[PDB]
């Protein structure tokens, strides 16, 4: 659990080292996108019911996951779902704010992979959704800061495939 | 029936345990990386 | 169903059944022949309960089917009914199971979260169940429609 | 009134935490601290433990 | 990918030379001009579900017939497949857009499609009609800047030349 | 009708590509034609002729200090009194042709080096060769390509203006002629010293054999395996570069392949494709749960109909109309994008993608197993109790051979 | 390639013998129902257009995750494509019922399809479903028992041809497996 | 073939989605040094004649068992092959620092080389070492701290050029071991 | 390569500085003569991808039925395995060499290579012509008695590790005889 801070004064820490021109170099990168990545995470805790909404219904809401027999039949495996969406779209704001993937490997990431094959949840529809997830989150906060909370979907994306 | 069924017990099961052999959270089998690969037979300079 | 809870109340008490237990499972699989009776009239009644059942939802909330209700047009409208098909089906699970187990764990548990996050009204939805109880009990004897409508009016209790 | 621990609930139904880990969570939470922890004393806080 | 990179390593691949300075200079166009096309790259992308939506109902509302039976429109699940072809043509533009040139529509949605859309009845005249009235919505300086509106609209007609 | 005509017959009058040319994989790479301008500046003479020695020479080095019988066949071309057929037939008829592709080389190879390099296409049939074999024995090889090229094949589908190509002519006229095209013209890199061998057979790099393999596909009918015609391959370099759910691409080879990895996979595509059968069957009607009501609830929803803008007030507000042709039947942006989103959340595709892909995954692994005895094996497996045994002693399949010393 | 009546003068050159009247009862009766091998091969060739796109779409129906990105029918080049072997592998069945022999199927559309597929990656179970679906038209059009379309025929039984092309289409089934 | 910009349309398609404001972050910053790799090209391409001869013959000088005799670098003519496919993948690598991705590095170069390399009879290991000098050579002139010739910049970092330059070369050396 | 001679660790946080048990006393007392072991290593593989083609090419012209075809050596796949095994061959003395013992060779590349050669069709009596020209190719190259190449050396003296390195030799020739 770092954030972009943590990491940098992790790195300069670790060497034993003060913080250098290139450390804070960085450092400054970080704050210049701080006015950038609270208001992507100001309209995304707004939007969050309506984003996990769209995402559904534009990947997997009519596809025969849907109907009986496949993986989200139930009105409990249903209910999972948009409860399990939540976290996605959740702990990514948490890295396009900490500014640093650590969070979600920490917490999300570790035991993912093995617990939807234990559940036999389809890992394929997950992503999309993910990846839908993504593009409407792009809709809201802009391009760039879409480009900023995007880069943690598909890292939560790739590490679950 | 669909093919790819799932698990879990009680009413909205599929008749497949939970986990697929009634273990939420499994226990690992693997080694560490030296002696997974130690038992390989192959990384014996490594 | 009555039999797999009143196992698994002993089971957690560390103890067996009672005779307060045993002698209901026994009056239960007596009473098999007759809920089979009853979900057999339920069975192939879905095209009358069904669309009749969304005869008295829509004309008691137009708003729904309007234009701007959440099943508008052709489609959203079938989906309007497959829904009460699905409660329909559960309740014929209930009756041959003597319990709302079926009926809890599949379109109760965590119902709000999804009719809240595909934008029905829930309120709508069990307007809907309610009309098809009325189409239901008209079907039985009243021996029998005070179980038919008892499973609904329980639908309708959780889901609101 | 409607509260929820989805994560632990999620983490407990999975088996990944046991119940007394979810028993321990729970008791660490804020939801539990503002109702049997803030208004009392550490004195009545322990025996309330 | 028609490009201007893949021109320029196409045919240098082709003559056996190194990118010298003819071919430099090729991609310093892909500075200037991508300043504007991928504004029209990002406008179409965050706004796409609404302009098939007022798109494809010209596609209707001009040829009203599609929806008797017998025809291509006949049924619900034909009519959200000619949304789709909407979405597909306008997704590929945005593809082309953030490309460079025209790769996305020359490889995977006009190469093929006349041996398809004769094939399956498909009129191809309904589909210029969704694709010209997205050229005359087009408002230059309210949907995007002036040169955005260039790059969006030389791509949308060059689509309407491909199918007409 | 898709294709109207084939590639063997000229095209006709109103197109600049042939019609299968056009969804074929001719667009995608450089298999394409360079044709020559009617005048043309000799840098643009110089882009027809290196292209006229990649083809007909087929990736060779052709050393361009000496390019000795070269620059008289050449300077023939830059006056323009010689055709791209009259070129390329007389660069066919020089020594630094016969010296790599014909002095070394066996009449099969030889054969099928002159379908590469002059035609596109590799031969199709027996008899197809059986006719240049006897024309070689009894003409010789000046005669033999003189009448090679001046049939009816290379005249239309080249013409005299236009350098030779590899022919991605979409109607194959067997279904092999793909796969020994891709065989010969063995992707962007290998040549055909390298490919018939003629530089390991050589001393020092010079007068060795170009030996051939595929000679026993032209006389038995017996295709090409998949493994010459998916990696050292020219539909690598003219790839698409897709999404392709089922990668066409194969894997390389795994060092360490191991029977109980393959026999559990082959269990597993075959517990695929036994739940295939039987999920194709109730395909399209009966796993559509809302498609039983669609005969009433669009019959139930065909009232009070509005013309204009504006209606449905319903007690004096607003809430007016959408009157498109979509949301007249109620649907979303969410209703044409699902069909997009239709390979994790189908059932039907869903075994598909993993029926092709594990057993892309098996074609790989049990064709790993062709070495056997020095070759080290390894356990990545956790050694489990899990075996099958060696229980082959009597008949257990025994195909039927009744007529066992029919005589 | 072969035909009906050059496939039984290799089976006589098998053991050098003239083509005698025992041998030829069949080949009698051959030219006997000649009208009614034109009559049957003329109701699939006149429909043949309309028979791929029943059935390539009749595949997407069944498996809708071709047209997704990803599925093996999705872009314009893959669709006119595979149309186009629809059509290829409908001449050949059409060729081999006019021969009344199975020669020309199998040396000239089938002799490689197999491997030629997996270069590709296109799908082996999903051609199979195209292939079915026009076994399943040209037994029909044979029959006249389309359910769409009824063609003129003279009164009589046609059953012998339904039964020969459909042998014609499950050696494209048994190919590509 | 592609490009760095093509290749996130082809990642973008295989989730059927639109180029949104995510992605185009990705390439407005690689346009944005997109006049750091046109000086990083051509800091390869204008020492690239004289850094074909710099890296064929330092795998003479350590390897000279190649102009032996019965050797692979022994023959005049196949010493000026040597020379040849220095710079075609000199060539090709230079290509995939100018579209930004390897596609035509793999598509082209490498597209059977490895059993091109078999039967020629080339050793494999010397043609690690003849990539690998350009790869040492590349990072040096695109740094900028070749031991002796210095070329003149606008000052700033390049370091990201030199590792993309220097995961080319290594996408050769694997593909040809 | 890197296990014929151990090493110390002297940091701190790896468990064999500290709670080593050991140290390996087998492989201390190699590099008591370990820098003319590694020139004698060096004198061959600096001649390995020459050596190993001129004997492959040796047996081939002392018994020319090999590269005639019909001959295990005449196609071209053949002919790279060929000249590929010898080149494995080769190294594995260059291990055995280097450490000293030849138990590296007798599992690695000698356990099932007589089974192999006999399962293949591979003239065992050819073969053993193939590493007889080797063991007398190294013995030139460590004793510094090569005709056409000689290596500027220290002053002394490598006889005892050409009589070492030709014992491999032999110990590979007798087990695929
Ligand atoms: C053909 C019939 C035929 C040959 C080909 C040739 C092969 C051969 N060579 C030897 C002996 C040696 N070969 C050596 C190898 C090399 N010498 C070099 O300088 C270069 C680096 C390398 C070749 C690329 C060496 C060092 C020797 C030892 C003699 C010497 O000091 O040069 C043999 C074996 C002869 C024997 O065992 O006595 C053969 C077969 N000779 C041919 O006859
Ligand atoms: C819409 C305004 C039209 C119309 C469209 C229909 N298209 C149908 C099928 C179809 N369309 C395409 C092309 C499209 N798909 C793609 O993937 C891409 C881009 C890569 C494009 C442009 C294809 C390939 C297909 C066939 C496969 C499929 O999608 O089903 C279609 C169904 C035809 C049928 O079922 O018979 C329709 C109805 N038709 C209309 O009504 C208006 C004119
Ligand atoms: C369609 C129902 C399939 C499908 C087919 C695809 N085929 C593609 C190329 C292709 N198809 C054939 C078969 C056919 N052509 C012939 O010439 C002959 C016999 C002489 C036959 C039976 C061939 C040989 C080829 C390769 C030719 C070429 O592509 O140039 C193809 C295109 C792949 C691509 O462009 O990379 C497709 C999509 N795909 C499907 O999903 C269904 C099952
Ligand atoms: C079976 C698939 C059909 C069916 C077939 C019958 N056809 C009969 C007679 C018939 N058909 C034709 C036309 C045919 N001959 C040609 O040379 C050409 C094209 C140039 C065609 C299309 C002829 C000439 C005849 C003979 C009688 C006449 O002159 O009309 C037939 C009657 C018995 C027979 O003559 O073989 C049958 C049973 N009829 C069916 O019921 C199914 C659907
Ligand atoms: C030099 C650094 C190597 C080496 C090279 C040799 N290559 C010989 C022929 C040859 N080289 C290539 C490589 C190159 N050409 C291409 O077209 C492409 C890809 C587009 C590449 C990478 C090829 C394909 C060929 C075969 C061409 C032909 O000869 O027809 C060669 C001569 C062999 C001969 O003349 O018989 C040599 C010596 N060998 C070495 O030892 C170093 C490591
Ligand atoms: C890193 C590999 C180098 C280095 C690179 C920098 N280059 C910078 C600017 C720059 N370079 C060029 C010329 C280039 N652009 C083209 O369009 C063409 C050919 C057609 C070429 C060769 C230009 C035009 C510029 C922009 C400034 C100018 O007007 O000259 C640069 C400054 C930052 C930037 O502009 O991105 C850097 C850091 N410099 C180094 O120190 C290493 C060695
Ligand atoms: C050349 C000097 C020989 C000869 C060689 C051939 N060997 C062939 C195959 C082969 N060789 C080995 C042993 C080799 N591989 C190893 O991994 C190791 C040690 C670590 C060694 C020594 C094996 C295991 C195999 C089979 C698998 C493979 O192909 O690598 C071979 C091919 C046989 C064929 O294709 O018919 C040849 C020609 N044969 C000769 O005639 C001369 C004497
Ligand atoms: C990425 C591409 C992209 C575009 C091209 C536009 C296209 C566009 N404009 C409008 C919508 C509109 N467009 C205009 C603009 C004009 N109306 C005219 O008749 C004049 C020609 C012009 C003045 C400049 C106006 C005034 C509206 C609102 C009312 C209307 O629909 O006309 C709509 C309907 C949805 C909406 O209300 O926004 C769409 C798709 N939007 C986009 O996202
Ligand atoms: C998912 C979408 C979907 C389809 C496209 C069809 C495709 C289809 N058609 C048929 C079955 C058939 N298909 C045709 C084909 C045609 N009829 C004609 O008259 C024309 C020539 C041609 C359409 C242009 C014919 C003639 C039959 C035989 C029965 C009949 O229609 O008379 C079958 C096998 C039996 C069946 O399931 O019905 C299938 C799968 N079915 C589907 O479920
Ligand atoms: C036995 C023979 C032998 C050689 C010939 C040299 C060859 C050589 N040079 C370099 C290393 C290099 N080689 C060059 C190449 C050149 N310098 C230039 O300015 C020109 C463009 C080009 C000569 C025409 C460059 C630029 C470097 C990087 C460092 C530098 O020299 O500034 C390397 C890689 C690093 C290394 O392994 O040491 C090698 C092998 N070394 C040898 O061992
Ligand atoms: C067995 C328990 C169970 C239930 C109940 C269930 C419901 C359910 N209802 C849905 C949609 C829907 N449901 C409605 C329902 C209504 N509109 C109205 O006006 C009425 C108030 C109400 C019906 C009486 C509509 C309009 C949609 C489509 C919404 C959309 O397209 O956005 C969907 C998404 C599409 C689908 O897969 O069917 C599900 C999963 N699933 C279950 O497993
Ligand atoms: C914070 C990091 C984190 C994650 C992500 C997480 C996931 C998680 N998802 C679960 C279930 C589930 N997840 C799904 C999800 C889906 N079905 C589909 O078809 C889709 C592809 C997908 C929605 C995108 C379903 C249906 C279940 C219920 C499975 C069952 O009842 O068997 C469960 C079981 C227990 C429970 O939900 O109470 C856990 C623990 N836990 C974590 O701690």
């Amino acid at each position: 659990m770092q954030d972009a801070i943590t990491s940098v004064i992790n790195a300069a820490d670790v060497q034993g080292k003060y913080l250098d021109a290139n450390s804070v170099e960085k450092l400054r990168g970080y704050f210049q996108t701080g006015e950038l990545r609270v208001r992507a995470a100001a309209t995304i805790a707004a939007n969050a019911a309506t984003i996990i909404k769209e995402a559904v219904a534009k990947s997997l809401l009519y596809s025969d996951i849907t109907r009986p027999g496949g993986n989200m039949y139930t009105t409990r495996r249903y209910a999972a779902c948009i409860r399990d969406l939540d976290y996605y779209l959740r702990y990514a704001t948490y890295g396009m704010l900490a500014g640093d993937p650590s969070i979600l490997d920490e917490r999300v990431l570790n035991g993912l992979k093995e617990t939807y094959n234990s559940l036999g949840v389809p890992i394929g529809a997950t992503i999309q959704a993910i990846q839908a997830m993504k593009e409407v989150t792009g809709s809201l906060v802009g391009s760039d800061a879409g480009k900023e909370m995007g880069l943690y979907f598909d890292y939560i994306c790739s590490g679950l495939s | 029936r669909t093919a790819y069924p799932y698990t879990g017990s009680g009413y909205g099961s599929a008749g497949v345990p939970y986990g697929q052999d009634t273990y939420g959270y499994k226990a690992t089998t693997a080694k560490s990386i030296t002696e997974t690969a130690a038992q390989a037979g192959v990384f014996n300079t490594f | 169903s009555i039999v797999t809870k009143s196992i698994v109340n002993a089971d957690a008490e560390a103890r067996y059944l009672s005779p307060g237990e045993l002698d209901r499972i026994k009056s239960f699989v007596l009473s098999g022949q007759r809920r089979l009776r009853i979900a057999q009239t339920l069975t192939e009644n879905r095209e009358r309960i069904v669309k009749q059942g969304g005869q008295q939802l829509f004309q008691r909330r137009p708003d729904v089917v309007s234009p701007g209700g959440n099943a508008y047009g052709e489609e959203m409208t079938a989906t309007c009914l497959r829904d009460l098909d699905y409660y329909l089906r559960l309740v014929t699970y209930g009756i041959i199971a003597g319990d709302v187990t079926p009926i809890e764990e599949i379109g109760l548990v965590g119902v709000k979260e999804m009719y809240s996050a595909l934008g029905t009204p829930i309120s709508g939805v069990a307007e809907g169940i309610r009309c098809m109880k009325d189409v239901a009990c008209s079907l039985l004897s009243g021996e029998d429609a005070a179980e038919v409508g008892f499973y609904f009016d329980y639908t309708l209790a959780a889901m609101q | 009134y409607g509260f929820s621990f989805s994560v632990l609930e999620s983490q407990v139904k999975n088996g990944q935490i046991s119940i007394k880990e979810f028993v321990r969570s729970l008791g660490k939470s804020s939801v539990y601290q503002k109702q049997f922890y803030q208004p009392y004393v550490n004195s009545r806080v322990v025996e309330l433990a | 990918m028609k490009s201007v990179i893949t021109t320029v390593v196409s045919a240098a691949d082709a003559a056996g030379r190194f990118p010298s300075n003819s071919d430099l200079e090729s991609i310093q166009g892909n500075i200037q001009r991508s300043a504007a096309r991928l504004e029209a790259a990002e406008k179409l992308a965050g706004n796409h579900e609404a302009v098939v939506k007022e798109a494809g109902d010209a596609c209707f509302a001009k040829y009203a017939y599609l929806k008797n039976p017998g025809e291509a429109g006949e049924n619900q699940e034909k009519i959200n497949k000619c949304y789709r072809d909407v979405d597909h043509y306008m997704r590929l533009v945005n593809y082309c857009l953030v490309v460079g040139g025209t790769g996305p529509l020359d490889e995977w949605g006009i190469a093929g499609a006349r041996e398809v859309y004769r094939t399956l009845n498909l009129p191809t005249s309904a589909y210029v009609a969704s694709i010209a009235y997205t050229r005359d919505r087009l408002c230059v300086p309210r949907d995007m800047s002036a040169q955005a509106g260039v790059e969006f609209s030389a791509y949308l007609d060059y689509l309407i030349n491909a199918l007409s | 009708k898709v294709v109207d005509r084939l590639d063997s017959q000229p095209s006709a009058a109103f197109e600049q590509t042939k019609q299968v040319y056009t969804f074929s994989r001719y667009i995608l790479g450089p298999h394409r034609a360079v044709v020559a301008p009617v005048a043309m500046d000799p840098s643009e003479k110089e882009v027809v002729l290196r292209a006229v020695y990649r083809q007909v020479f087929g990736n060779a080095y052709i050393m361009e200090e000496e390019r000795a019988e070269l620059r008289v066949m050449e300077s023939q071309f830059l006056l323009g009194e010689l055709s791209v057929k009259e070129l390329v037939r007389a660069l066919a008829k020089s020594s630094t042709y016969k010296v790599r592709f014909f002095e070394g080389a066996v009449q099969y190879r030889f054969i099928e080096l002159c379908f590469k390099h002059l035609l596109g296409r590799a031969p199709d049939n027996h008899e197809e060769i059986a006719v240049h074999m006897r024309k070689y024995q009894q003409e010789g090889y000046d005669a033999e390509i003189d009448s090679y090229l001046d049939a009816g094949e290379y005249d239309n589908v080249f013409g005299d203006d236009t350098v030779p190509f590899l022919r991605f002519r979409g109607v194959y006229t067997p279904c092999d002629s793909f796969n020994r095209q891709c065989a010969l013209q063995g992707g962007w890199a290998n040549s055909d010293k390298a490919m018939g061998g003629a530089a390991l057979s050589g001393y020092n790099g010079s007068d060795g054999r170009q030996m051939s393999t595929m000679i026993g596909n032209y006389i038995s009918g017996k295709p090409i395996p998949y493994e010459k015609v998916a990696a050292d391959t020219p539909l690598k370099s003219t790839a698409p570069n897709w999404y392709a759910r089922p990668n066409p691409a194969l894997a390389p080879q795994p060092a360490y392949v191991s029977a109980k990895e393959i026999a559990e996979l082959r269990s597993r595509v075959s517990k695929l494709e036994a739940a295939w059968s039987v999920a194709v069957k109730q395909s399209a009607a009966a796993k559509d749960t809302v498609e039983t009501w669609r005969a009433a609830a669009k019959e139930m929803a065909a009232m009070r109909g509005i013309s204009p803008m504006g209606e449905a007030y319903f007690g004096g507000i607003a809430q007016k109309v959408d009157n498109g042709a979509l949301a007249q039947l109620g649907n979303k942006a969410s209703s044409y994008k699902k069909y997009l989103y239709a390979i994790e959340t189908d059932e039907v595709s869903r075994l598909e993608v993993d029926l092709e892909e594990a057993k892309g995954q098996l074609r790989v692994l049990e064709a790993a197993m062709a070495k056997s005895t020095p070759m080290t094996r390894t356990a990545e497996f956790k050694t489990l109790t899990k075996n099958v045994a060696a229980v082959t002693a009597a008949e257990k399949a025994d195909p039927l051979s009744k007529r066992p010393r029919i005589s | 390639m072969l035909d009906a009546f050059s496939r039984v003068v290799v089976n006589s050159d098998a053991k050098a013998a003239y083509v005698g009247g025992s041998d030829l009862q069949a080949l009698k009766s051959f030219i006997a129902d000649g009208n009614k091998r034109l009559d049957a091969v003329n109701s699939i060739v006149s429909n043949a257009s309309c028979m791929v796109s029943d059935a390539v779409s009749g595949m997407i129906c069944e498996n809708p995750g071709l047209i997704s990105p990803g599925g093996n029918c999705y872009t314009n080049r893959r669709m006119a494509a595979c149309l186009r072997d629809g059509e290829i592998i409908l001449r050949y069945v059409s060729y081999a019922l006019l021969a009344g022999d199975a020669s020309v199927l199998e040396d000239r559309c089938l002799n490689g399809l197999k491997e030629t597929y997996i270069a590709l990656g296109v799908p082996t179970n999903s051609s199979i479903r195209a292939v079915s679906i026009m076994k399943a038209q040209a037994v029909a059009f044979i029959t006249n028992t389309a359910t769409e379309r009824k063609m003129s025929f003279a009164a009589g039984d046609c059953t012998s041809l339904a039964s020969e092309v459909a042998s014609y289409f499950d050696r494209v089934g048994a190919a590509i497996s």
